[PDB]
RNA sequence: GUAAUUGGAAUGAGUCCACUUUAAAUCCUUCCGCGAGGAUCCAUUGGAGGGCAAGUCUGGUGCCAGCAGCCGCGGUAAUUCC
RNA sequence: UACCUGGUUGAUCCUGCCAGUAGCAUAUGCUUGUCUCAAAGAUUAAGCCAUGCAUGUCUAAGUACGCACGGCCGGUACAGUGAAACUGCGAAUGGCUCAUUAAAUCAGUUAUGGUUCCUUUGGUCGCUCGCCACUUGGAUAACUGUGGUAAUUCUAGAGCUAAUACAUGCCGACGGGCGCUGACCCCCUUCGCGGGGGGGAUGCGUGCAUUUAUCAGUGGUGACUCUAGAUAACCUCGGGCCGAUCGCACGCCCCCCGUGGCGGCGACGACCCAUUCGAACGUCUGCCCUAUCAACUUUCGAUGGUAGUCGCCGUGCCUACCAUGGUGACCACGGGUGACGGGGAAUCAGGGUUCGAUUCCGGAGAGGGAGCCUGAGAAACGGCUACCACAUCCAAGGAAG
């Protein structure tokens, strides 16, 4: 039962100090959960007063944030790439909360497909007429076009981001804390945000 | 010191026994004691064993394969005298229920019915 | 003030109900009764050279036994020892 | 009462200390008639302890089926009482002691023209569009019987039965409504045109709360990442709420009709929100002796920066990468304490010296150290498990501290 109090301290002065008293429940006892990727599995733990903390013992879905066109949806989780306190912990595979994960992109896909309707993933074109040219056509009026070939103008993506739906994968971040809450919830990656981590992906 | 199921070490193993189990009364709440158990193995160092017929053979075993003792307390839910006496719909759960007889001797001879659930 | 003679609308301790208190009882409080003549129903503890109020009174001891917190008294008449 | 008296000498005046004096207070010596207050195993041994105990608990209102009692006052649901058992809630308070612990503890301070915190109080609790709902489910104890070892508040087996135990889940409300998507209005500039609306079939998402991201600045504060409002999403299967609960006086409209729609008082409830008793972490200030203790801390977190881990939350409380810091003669660090701290106590001209284990408040620990489950709250010890020190029963197979 490791507790996180201060009695075990070295004060300031650089004295030790004789403890008076025992270690106490309201110091409870910390095993990490070091949540990983597959299926899900959740597990409780009761607190003081009587709270239940689902813990994240193994992950697979989150329910990440395009943030720039406000568009959150789920999406399963690929790969862990990046993580910014220890190297160790992304050869281990582990869900925490400042890690740079690795997602999918088939919902933000279809989404920007479905507001703006413009060809995105589909790099040539000659594969995909019957369910796949569907997509943008729809038979529109004349008002229902006066309202969507207004929307090309605000429809426009950071280079590197499109360029990894064309290759498949998004890097977000997460920005839950799994092992305590539950989910692993987080946001996109864009900007000069994304520039940094691909500067020190790269580079190793 | 009795079986435990599925224990199976053929001898004497000390168990710390919690709530619900079995062999241990959980004197107040959340206890855990720790009490002996045997192993669920068969062996020959025990004094009695307990043993229970699952499909019937030959003859009039006295005592034991004659006199159908009843089940004296009836069902008393509105669900369980809603399962063995067919009593369907609007047959007024009442009017039906068991009743359980009462012969003392020194006092009058009366019936008595239970309250009712559901 | 001895040594007295009596006394009497004097009494407490003590023994005794009964009421009371109390949850039940006890003290105590009240109240029949009995209850004081060397009122034998009796007051000790420490001292009596000086500090420090109070004795050169008697007997015993003889630098012994002992006293004395300090100074001191003790060696055949001791205001201090029994 | 701000007070002194005897002692170095042949006598003197001093410096001095010894002794006397009076408090109070543990102990003891001898003595003791009255009454009322009344401390009382703390000083060493926080050493060990025989036995007897010190916490359990029902109202008409969670569950009666013990004939254990009651007039069964009547053709069957319970006349009421009631041991027990399930369930709840206490037992985390009180009491005892001071072994620790010297910036730690502690104290201050912070009109219808439309028909974190159980309990307490105080709110919220038809705000969600969604084939049993006149009641959905299996098990379990008391009990009946059968047993086992010397025994223990030990319990096995067989069959019963309940729930405010554990489940499961919906009519109603409830018609619609809100935002997005998206066949229909030609009446406008349809002039080959360019247009601009109201309204729509359809298909979504829809409350409180949990988690993340974006826009704007209803009520707030020297001050907010406050509260709330708008959006796009989630909703943990060891799972959030939307009462399948129990009593009391009953009465209303009975027109489908002697069958049904309504109603008041409650007791339990119920995530949330405030509230109280609180708790935990903190800010500045304050402690006794010691230099025959002058440098300590940094491998083992020492002092700071990011990011994370759990944590109820702030933080080296950890981890990981970095930086080389921090403390000190204004006495750190180390040692002692016959040290629990504080209210206070003895004493007093003023100034102080000593005491405080002791009933009030705060800390700690139940032989020594550790680890835990349940609960809201315990690292509880009149709760358990392990070790070490002490000890008990035994039919020596094991039991209990």
């Amino acid at each position: 039962g490791i507790s996180r109090d201060n009695w075990h301290k070295r004060r300031k002065t650089g004295g030790k100090r004789k403890p008076y008293h025992k270690k106490r429940k309201y110091e409870l006892g910390r095993p990490a959960a070091n949540t990983k990727i597959g299926p899900r599995r959740i597990h409780t733990v009761r607190v003081r007063g009587g709270n239940k903390k689902y813990r994240a013992l193994r992950l697979d879905v989150g329910n990440f944030s395009w943030g720039s066109e406000c568009c959150t949806r789920k999406t399963r989780i690929i790969d862990v790439v990046y993580n910014a306190s220890n190297n160790e912990l992304v050869r281990t595979k582990t869900l925490v909360k400042n890690c740079i994960v690795l997602i999918d992109s088939t919902p933000y896909r279809q989404w920007y497909e479905s507001h703006y309707a413009l060809p995105l993933g589909r790099k040539k074109g000659a594969k995909l007429t019957p369910e796949e040219e569907e997509i943008l056509n729809k038979k529109r009026s004349k008002k229902i076009q006066k309202k969507y070939d207004e929307r090309k103008k605000n429809a426009k993506i950071s280079s590197l981001l499109e360029e990894q739906f064309q290759q498949g994968k998004l890097l977000a971040c997460i920005a839950s804390r799994p092992g305590q809450c539950g989910r692993a919830d987080g946001y996109v990656l864009e900007g000069k945000e994304l520039e940094f981590y691909l500067r020190k992906i790269k580079a190793r | 010191f009795p079986m435990k199921q599925g224990v199976l070490t053929h001898g004497r193993v000390r168990l710390l026994l919690s709530k619900g189990h079995s062999c241990y009364r959980p004197r107040r709440t959340g206890e855990r004691k720790r009490k002996s158990v045997r192993g669920c193995i068969v062996d020959a160092n025990l004094s009695v064993l307990n043993l229970v017929i699952v499909k019937k053979g030959e003859k009039d075993i006295p005592g034991l394969t004659d006199t159908t003792v009843p089940r004296r307390l009836g069902p008393k839910r509105a669900s369980r005298i809603r399962k063995l006496f067919n009593l369907s719909k609007e047959d007024d759960v009442r009017q039906y229920v068991v009743r359980k007889p009462l012969n003392k001797e020194g006092k009058k001879p009366r019936t008595k019915a239970p309250k009712i659930q559901r």
